[PDB]
């Protein structure tokens, strides 16, 4: 089977996250300003402008690493935003590495061709049309790479050889890629 | 006489050889990586919501040096 | 009644944006910064994106086949064919 | 020794090829004592088995 490519959906971005960390994210961003928000607008508080329209801002441009309009210039106010950014720095850090890991593995993910390959893929099963020429050429084989595969022949289960050829195109048709 | 001509070592190559393999053959291309877990960064956030706490319990020891 | 966001401003704000840099100015609304939120929020997965892809390829060599199976020598006119005589 | 004739009448395809190549390699990989034979190890520094 010709291997096309399957078409990924458009929220696929964020698979090297799982969904449950991101939902874990937001209730982060929320939490974290609104602690922020009570240390800045405390009773006694000169001039400490974070609001909740502030902090909300503030705690989003530290998430996303692109600086910030102001710092919070207090000692709770910078523990807060000490513990986000160090929040912030692994989490960014953490996506990269598993989008990196995602395309390491997909590069050497090879496509099983030159039929040595075929001798040692297990998960893709391989037949014949069976009384041919094909199925004799196993038969009375000289070779090791083409004697593993009559060994496997006969013995893979169920019978891996096909009648007529139109079925033996329809089991590959049918596997769609886990049939040879 | 078996073992001086290798009939023996055949039959160990026999039986032990046709059973199927579990190798390099489920090493090699059975493996995909997954998704982060939340296990695998969860101590970052109990850094975080320790670190939510700590700044809390500092904003109320300036309470006292205000007053 | 300063609106600093020009024209020649908001080029300046989204280039630093996309380039992880600092920018000096900042959206006062909440439908200013909804603009820069998701404009760094996709500048986040695009860089990431492209140091991701580029490690896969310095990691994962693949050296490409210039002629295959016969089709190729046909449409191919930079090779030049060699045979022996006699 | 015993090593050297427990790889010539050997009937394992993974000890066939080493007796196939331990005859086959240049130059003599078979060595007259230990002591060198360790020596050959210490001089190649994990280039030599
Ligand atoms: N036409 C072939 C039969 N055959 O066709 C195949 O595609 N395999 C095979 O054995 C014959 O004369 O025996």
């Amino acid at each position: 089977k010709k291997p096309q490519k399957s078409k990924p959906g458009v929220f696929s971005f964020l698979d090297p996250l799982a969904y449950e960390i991101w939902m874990c994210i937001v209730f982060a961003y929320i939490g974290v300003s609104v602690v922020l928000f009570l240390v800045s607008r405390f009773s006694p508080y000169s001039t400490n402008e974070f609001g909740i329209f502030n902090s909300l801002w503030f705690s989003l441009g530290a998430f996303m690493q692109q600086g910030c309009d102001i710092s919070p210039r207090s000692l709770s106010g910078r523990i807060v935003g000490g513990v986000w950014w160090f929040f912030t720095l692994i989490i960014i850090s953490s996506y990269t590495a598993n989008l990196a890991a995602f395309l390491t593995v997909e590069r050497m993910v090879s496509p099983i061709e030159s039929a040595e390959d075929l001798s040692k893929q297990t998960e893709i099963a391989y037949g014949t049309l069976d009384s041919g020429s094909t199925k004799e050429f196993f038969r009375r084989s000289k070779i090791a790479v083409f004697d593993k595969m009559w060994t496997y022949m006969r013995s893979a289960e169920p019978s891996v050889f096909v009648r007529t050829t139109a079925e033996g195109v329809a089991r590959v048709r049918k596997s769609k890629g886990k049939y040879a | 006489k078996l073992s001086e001509q290798g009939v023996l070592d055949k039959l160990k190559n026999k039986w032990w050889y046709d059973k199927g393999e579990c190798g390099a053959k489920d090493s090699g291309s059975k493996e995909k990586t997954s998704a982060l877990s939340l296990s695998n960064v969860a101590g970052v956030f109990y850094i975080l919501v320790g670190g939510l706490g700590l700044a809390m319990l500092v904003a109320l020891i300036e309470f006292c040096y205000k007053s």
